[PDB]
RNA sequence: GGAAACUCAAAGAGUGCUAUCGGAGUGCGCGAGAGCAUUUCCG
């Protein structure tokens, strides 16, 4: 058999742990039959990942009780001896030969990696590395593996050109997520305040603008509108022409739906130059792609459009007589889409009433005016 | 060479430093060159504006009073914006003179 | 601290000194690794303490140890009382899983008793006087009236045997597939029970055979007789192979420790001898017990069993090599440096016919007049069988694997001496300097061959007497040389 | 040196690595050529390292036209350029079995440190991991393989055919 | 009062459901496994038995085999399954063994061919295009040595240059080659040994020590700059490239056929030569042949070491090959088969297992060399059952009865009646030696390791 | 004579089941360790 052997590799730990008196005979021989026991339960034929999670559940309290007893009988800490580290290498053994015979519980896989980074103190990130690109290669396509560690290269070690990396590389294993590009965009962002906070902290102690972004924002739309029409029709090119005009507005829809939680979830982000890449956001989505929808089907899209550039300065002020004062702006481009539209004109005017009123002194007389009045007086 | 070759007692005959190279981990690109249109963007973006760790250490070459508690908040903000390089070479040269100046 | 158990009991070429240090550090790293397994070893053994002065070991009985026992080991605790066939005798099998019980009437029973599952009961109408298991359940050997008969498991006679004339005292060699036999008549047989032939017929020339046991450890086999010699045989010589004097008169009974060290013997004179085998030396002899012990049995672990007929006494650690650990009768004077009885048990007027530990277990099986009845006994069983050899937990599969492994590891009948250590040494012309020669018309036909053989014989004669040759007063000296 | 094999699947592409090696000398014979027959002797030769499932309808259609013309395309490239290490040129270059000789300069020409081969070994090799088929990938799917390879094949043979569907 | 009894509680020792596997409990006591000696020795004859019953050495032909015996069988040494035999027509082939089938033939030369080896010859105009291509040279008698490409599939990297790349052409004719394994050099015997380097049609130098020929020759495997020869003069010589000369000479009693370096220890080589004894030498100290493989009946036409540096294969004129192990100096066992005449060539492959052989009928036959473990990937229990008995064998080899029973063979009748009054002789001429130095004085002790010497150059440092 | 297989035993075939000192530093090997080994932070 292999469970004598495993069995009998784990003998010097309980030799030494009776030598130092922390464990007497009776006891140990207990212990001893109990993991007899549990591996052969382990090696049997067609065990379970249960009976692994309770195996490990076994050890680790075993450890738990071990340094107990050595702080309560010894008085000492870390023994230097072969009984400290060895409840945790065989954790780790037991880890290793769980993934090796069962690869397809992110739940056990996800234990393992959670039990690595606490141990990280005993055992540093090249074991990190190594079981985290075997997961790699064994799950390409679930993006939360590649979200999850790229998490923990930036949150644990902070090593931006590796980030960036495994970023790349995910984003090339499956480009039809958007989750993946999404987040992406976020830890972007999140290097470019890093990065400025920097120099801010330089010019504290006394170029490089959002075009990442906007590019990798550039690639998302083309390649989720491509893989979204090819998720669709699924092997054979649909050939009419009102089918193929109705998906390109679909995929439109589901693309502009992307879009805007873009401009949501960058909104909350801001802090930065945020009115340029939110209208090179919208500079796209006035030249856009299969149909340039602006007097095709989707006007609600294209009032929306309309609103978001008229509404760009005024989301981001508790005082609002800047907003008053600058509204002229906002107004004055107000006038010159609705002297362009006649009853999309009335939905818009519905809206920038709704956004005045959820808004609300001689500006508020001279540069709608009653409600700026009604908020001044 | 050949006679502690007859003394040993097992022979494993991969004798020879053999190929052992470890497998293309994720974080490495490994020939140095853009594959995709966006690893093209993207360094053709970044070939300008890039801390690629002079920056870096130039800026985290700072960090007694404050070493007390008068910058607990100042001394939290550059540690943590430290990046990797920079902050491996910082615990490295701080835990050198801690050697030096603590035996 | 345990490699006395695991133990197994100057040079110019500079190859070979370190080949040889080489081998006896691997002989001690074995040894020690070997000796790191009873950490590993599953449970312990069992014990009843006197834990104070007035409460003695054998002031114990089966109720209070019944009592404060487990329940499965007390269900173990059988009695299968059968009155209507004889005085009953015991043998459980090498693994202590089945049982076969033998009266003297005519009953023969081999059965599962943790189990009540009776597989082979056979009656006969005459005087079975001993039986006992060839490998398994399945092959169990009666010796009958005048002929030995084998069974199968279910109990079609499978063979009477043609030759033991008649036959009492019978029992097997394991692993060599070996049924001994010794009779009434100055015999004992050996007969292979794989291939069916007989191996030998040792003449014994000393009267008839009075007990027999068997060493485990060398399958020598162990007859006394009505001289007081015990008489140790194998098959190799057809003379005994060694000699003992234990009692004087017969000696009726004798047992063998399983580790081959310990031998011992009561005879009729009321008398009892332990003995060392490995050194013939009589280690302590017993008198003044009362009437003459007529059958003793030994545990797995040392604990030895008298039984005087009525009584069954078991003493606890009494094979040691000192003085103390004699196996005495009653504490007198306050000497607590005496041995007294570890326990003792007492039937009711019913002789005790023959004991036998059950190997795996901490119980005392003994048959008597009336029947069955297991004693238990906390240190007396080995507690930790190993699975290679042993198994009490069988199933069909792995019974007919070790049927077909050990027919095929069937050790030749040959390699039985009273060492068994000793076949792997030099046929004894060791020559430890090693001499390897570097150091030192019919009728014409065969009158030439003649003529060829006397020139043969000459040459011969002449180097050696060449050999020989290379290896070795006044007016006498006057006259010299004349 | 067999150390890395390419297996092309129609619900995914998948590479394993060589553990132990074949016997290439005695590669006719009765007891080597029935251990890639039966399962508990090829699981000791060959185990699953990556498993890249293709998940488009259409992007399977398109990787496999890719391979029935004997081209590299965006999945194989990606999992190749994860999966397969920069041996570098102290060493040795890598290698890689792959199934035909119509795939194997495409290959070549694209990663440089690779080599490809398919010699009779490759062909069995990749023989055994077509036979036992599911048994390898020990769950690392959503879908079985015949039901994928039926809409496959009549994808790609009304591609080949280009068939009016008016 | 405490009690207590073991408790077997039936749930530790057989299982809660039924798939998982029972406990197999253990107790390492020698109490409770009585006969070690006795059991592993019946272990030890199992093992004998069973290793006669599995005794199957033959595995296959190649091809159709050639037209009129082989003469020099190449192994090449990067890759494991190629291997060329050249013939004595002039036809020179280069086999994949893998599908045991032929890449391509040439009709190589006009008269015997003689010796051919491979090369990864590196050009200085060209790169060595050895993943896609490969090179074998081969010289016969009639004054060429040729250098062929070969296409073969080993890889798929490319897609034509077939054959007969180059011919060098000397003045007299030629007997051996072998190619020096680095910097594209290599070295031929004829009239006398030549020099060659693939950019010149003309011998780079000139190497003998007298105008005498030479018979064969050989390189090393590792400090490749020397070599080794033999010649008609029954004479072993040595060469070395890094002062480019000869450097020393032993002559033996009779004519050496085949040498072969040892690939582990670089300075030890054996020596097949017409008195039926494959000596082996230490090269440092060429006085003493420090083995001597004694078991033929005939001339002993080839050597070679296996690449794990201990069995040596040898193939004799008699109808037989024989392996042995370096460590002892007699046969460990022999091989034979009706259908091969006059072995000529034999060659044990890289993989250490395969012995490749070459007759004179025509065919060349393969061999495993432990003629009991099979190819396939084994569990590791048998392999561990495996290794156990060999041991076993191993440690008890010197028991009478099986070691009765491995040693014998079916020896065919011609060798075994040959042999047997081959030992009748010697055991006569020892007797008459006795004799002869019962009466004499001064009769030196000759050593069996030094009789074959006949005399050195350069006689003692 | 038909057989309930749920009493049990001995066996025969077919099917499915597994692998082979601790993190750094320090003399170190071609962004880099798969190891040689410690008084350097040490634990």
């Amino acid at each position: 058999s292999k469970t004598r052997y495993y069995l009998e590799q784990c003998i010097p730990e309980m030799d030494d742990l009776v030598e130092k008196g922390l464990f007497t005979k009776n006891e140990v021989s207990l212990i001893m039959k109990k993991r007899t026991d549990f591996e052969h339960r382990l090696n049997s034929r067609g065990s379970s990942i249960n009976d692994y999670i309770k195996y490990i559940n076994y050890e680790s309290n075993v450890n738990k009780l071990r340094a107990k007893r050595c702080k309560r009988i010894l008085q000492v800490k870390k023994t230097n001896s072969l009984s400290d580290w060895s409840i945790q290498q065989r954790i780790g053994f037991i880890y290793q030969r769980g993934t090796n015979k069962f690869p397809q519980d992110l739940k056990f896989w996800a234990m393992y990696l959670n039990y690595m980074k606490a141990r990280g103190n005993q055992t540093s990130y090249k074991k990190i590395h190594n079981i985290y690109n075997q997961l790699l290669k064994l799950h390409p396509t679930n993006v939360d593996i590649w979200i999850s560690c790229a998490k923990y290269e930036y949150e644990v070690h902070a090593n931006f050109k590796s980030c960036r990396n495994i970023f790349q590389n995910g984003l090339r294993f499956n480009p039809d997520v958007p989750k993946l590009w999404y987040e992406y965009v976020k830890f972007e962002l999140n290097f470019i305040t890093k990065l400025i906070n920097r120099r801010k902290v330089m010019g504290l102690i006394n170029a490089l603008r959002g075009d990442i972004a906007l590019t990798i924002f550039d690639v998302c739309m083309k390649t989720l509108g491509k893989h979204y029409i090819n998720k669709h029709k699924g092997y054979y090119a649909i050939s009419d022409s009102k089918m193929n005009i109705e998906l390109n507005k679909e995929t439109l829809n589901y693309l502009f739906s992307e879009s805007l939680r873009y401009i949501k979830l960058f909104d909350e982000f801001l802090d930065l130059e945020r009115d340029y890449l939110i209208n090179h956001v919208l500079q796209f989505w006035k030249n856009d792609m299969y149909d340039l929808s602006l007097r095709k089907d989707l006007p609600e899209l294209y009032l929306k459009t309309v609103m978001i550039d008229i509404t760009l300065n005024i989301r981001y002020m508790p005082v609002e007589k800047l907003d008053i004062d600058q509204l002229q702006l906002s107004v004055k481009k107000y006038f010159a889409y609705i002297s362009k539209l006649d009853s999309a004109s009335v939905k818009s005017l519905k809206n920038e009433y709704r956004s005045y009123l959820q808004d609300n002194k001689m500006n508020a007389e001279d540069d709608k005016i009653l409600d700026l009045i009604i908020s001044k007086l | 060479i050949v006679q502690q070759n007859r003394r040993a007692d097992h022979l494993i005959f991969p004798l020879n430093k053999p190929t052992e190279h470890n497998h293309a981990s994720a974080f490495t690109r490994t020939q140095d060159v853009p594959q995709t249109e966006l690893q093209e963007k993207v360094d053709q973006v970044l070939q300008e504006s890039n801390l690629a760790n002079p920056e870096k250490d130039s800026k985290f070459e700072e960090l007694t009073p404050e070493e007390m508690r008068k910058r607990t908040t100042e001394m939290r903000l550059m540690r943590e914006l430290m990046f990797r390089e920079e902050r491996k070479a910082r615990r490295l040269k701080k835990i050198k003179s801690k050697t030096y100046r603590k035996i | 601290e345990n490699q006395n158990k695991f133990e197994r009991s100057q040079t110019k070429d500079k190859k070979l000194r370190a080949g040889l240090k080489k081998i006896d550090e691997q002989y001690k790293k074995a040894v020690s690794s070997a000796a790191a397994t009873d950490y590993l070893l599953p449970e312990s053994n069992g014990y009843l303490e006197p834990e104070n002065e007035l409460e003695k070991t054998f002031k114990v009985q089966q109720s209070e140890i019944k009592s404060s026992v487990d329940v499965s080991t007390a269900n173990k605790a059988l009695d299968l009382s059968l009155k209507e066939f004889g005085p009953y005798h015991i043998k459980y099998a090498k693994n202590g899983t089945h049982l076969l019980i033998t009266g003297r009437k005519g009953h023969v029973a081999s059965m599962d008793w943790r189990k009540g599952q009776l597989r082979a009961e056979l009656f006969l109408n005459e005087t079975c006087h001993s039986a006992t298991y060839l490998q398994n359940e399945q092959y169990f050997a009666v010796a009958q009236k005048k002929y030995t008969f084998i069974y199968d498991h279910e109990g079609t006679e499978l063979h009477r045997l043609k030759q033991h004339i008649e036959a009492r005292h019978l029992d097997f060699l394991p692993y060599h597939y070996l049924l001994v036999t010794a009779g009434e008549t100055g015999w004992l047989k050996y007969h292979d029970v794989s291939t069916g032939q007989l191996v030998s017929e040792l003449r014994t020339k000393a009267g008839p055979t009075m007990a027999m046991a068997q060493n485990p450890w060398n399958a020598v086999m162990h007859l006394g007789h009505s001289n007081g010699t015990v008489s140790l045989w194998s098959p190799s010589m057809p003379e005994p192979l060694v000699k003992l004097l234990s009692a004087r008169g017969p000696v009726n009974s004798i047992a063998i420790d399983r580790s081959g060290y310990y031998m011992a013997t009561t005879g009729a004179d009321r008398s009892m001898k332990i003995w060392d085998i490995r050194n013939f030396k009589q280690l302590h002899s017993v008198e003044s017990l009362p009437t003459p012990g007529t059958n003793v049995s030994i545990s797995d672990t040392g604990l030895l069993a008298l039984s005087r007929g009525p009584h069954v006494t078991l003493w606890k650690d009494a094979l040691k090599l000192s003085g103390d650990s004699k196996p005495c009768f009653g504490s007198m004077g306050g000497n607590p440096h005496r041995n007294t009885p570890y326990m003792s048990h007492l039937f009711a007027g019913n002789k005790v016919e023959n004991l036998g530990f059950v190997p795996f277990e901490d119980l005392l099986g003994v048959g008597h007049q009336t029947g069955i009845t297991n004693l238990i006994v906390p240190g007396a069983g080995e507690a930790n069988y190993d699975a290679l050899e042993l198994n009490p937990f069988e199933t069909k599969k792995q019974r007919q694997e070790q049927e077909v492994r050990t027919l095929l590891n069937k050790l030749p009948a040959d390699t039985i001496t009273l060492d068994p250590n000793s076949i792997g040494s030099v046929d004894k012309r060791s020559s430890t300097i090693r001499l390897n020669a570097k150091d030192l018309r019919s009728f014409l036909r065969k009158k030439t061959q003649n003529v060829i053989d006397e020139r043969k014989l000459r040459v011969q004669k002449q180097l050696d007497k060449e050999k020989n040759i290379r290896k070795r007063d006044v007016i006498e000296e006057a006259l010299s040389r004349f | 040196p067999i150390e890395y094999l390419l297996f092309e699947e129609p619900t995914g592409y998948a590479v394993f690595k060589v553990k132990l090696q074949q016997d290439d000398i005695g590669s006719r014979l009765k007891e080597v050529q029935e251990q890639i027959n039966d399962f508990g002797a090829f699981t000791k030769l060959i185990e699953l390292v990556s498993f890249a499932p293709f998940k488009g309808a259409a992007e399977a259609l398109e990787n496999a036209n890719d391979i029935s013309e004997g081209l590299v395309s965006e999945s194989l490239k990606a999992i190749l350029d994860l999966n397969l290490p920069k041996a570098s040129s102290k060493k040795k270059n890598i290698t890689l079995a792959i199934s035909d000789k119509n795939l194997g300069p495409s290959i070549k020409e694209e990663f440089p440190y690779v080599d490809c081969i398919s010699n009779e070994l490759a062909q069995d090799l990749i023989r055994g991991v077509r036979l036992h088929g599911e048994k390898l990938f020990k769950g690392l799917q959503s879908g079985d393989l015949e039901r994928a390879q039926l809409g496959l094949g009549h994808a790609y043979s009304r591609a080949k055919v280009k068939f009016s569907v008016q | 009062m405490k009690i207590k009894t073991i408790k077997r509680s039936a749930d530790d020792y057989v299982p809660v459901k039924s798939t998982q596997e029972s406990q197999m409990p253990r107790n390492l006591n020698p109490e409770l496994h009585p006969f070690e000696r006795a059991r592993e020795y019946t272990k030890a004859l199992n093992a004998t038995k069973l290793e006669r019953m599995f005794a199957k050495p033959f595995v296959g032909q190649l091809g159709y085999g050639h037209r009129d015996g082989v003469y020099a069988i190449a192994k090449n040494y990067g890759s494991l399954n190629k291997l060329a035999t050249g013939s004595a027509d002039g036809v020179i082939k280069y086999w994949n063994m893998s599908t045991r089938e032929e890449f391509v033939s040439f009709k190589a030369h006009y008269g015997l061919v003689t010796g051919l080896c491979v090369t990864q010859p590196r050009f200085h105009d060209k790169k060595p295009d050895l993943k896609s291509q490969n090179f074998m040279l081969s010289c016969s008698d009639d004054k060429t040595v040729k250098l062929w490409s070969i296409n073969v599939d080993d890889y798929s990297n490319k897609n034509n240059e077939e054959g007969l790349i180059r011919t060098f052409d000397g003045e007299s004719a030629f007997q051996g080659i072998d190619s020096h394994r680095e910097n594209s050099t290599f070295a031929t015997g004829g009239a006398k040994i030549h020099l060659w380097d693939v950019n010149r049609l003309k011998p780079v130098s000139d190497l003998s020590w007298g105008a005498d020929n030479i018979t064969s020759l050989k390189f090393n495997q590792n400090e490749t700059d020397i070599l080794a020869s033999t010649g008609s003069d029954n004479s072993i010589v040595l060469y070395d490239l890094r002062t480019n000369s000869p450097t020393q000479k032993i002559v033996q009693t009779m004519r050496t056929n085949a040498i072969c370096w040892n690939p582990m220890e670089a300075f030890n080589f054996v020596t097949a030569n017409e008195d039926h004894n494959a000596y082996y030498y230490d090269m440092r100290n060429l006085s003493r042949s420090l083995n001597v493989f004694k078991d033929h009946v005939s001339a002993v036409m080839d050597v070679d070491f296996s690449p794990t540096g201990d069995e040596i294969v040898t193939g004799s004129y008699d109808k037989s090959i024989r392996i042995y192990k370096t460590n002892h100096g007699h046969s460990r066992e022999i091989y034979h088969t009706k259908r091969m005449q006059h072995v000529f060539q034999v060659k044990y492959s890289m993989d250490s297992k395969y012995i490749i052989s070459g007759s004179d009928d025509g065919n060349v036959r393969l061999w495993r060399s432990k003629a009991w473990e099979r190819s396939n990937v084994k569990t590791t229990r048998e392999k561990n059952k495996l290794e156990y008995d060999e041991k076993l064998k191993e440690r008890f080899r010197h028991m009478p009865e099986i070691k009765r029973i491995s040693r014998h063979r079916h020896v065919p009748q011609v060798i075994k009646k040959a042999q047997e009054i081959k030992n009748i002789e010697l055991s006569s001429i020892k007797r008459r030696e006795a004799n002869e130095r019962r009466t004499r004085k001064d009769m030196p002790y000759i050593s069996e390791r030094k009789k074959q010497i006949v005399g050195t150059v350069h006689k003692y440092e």
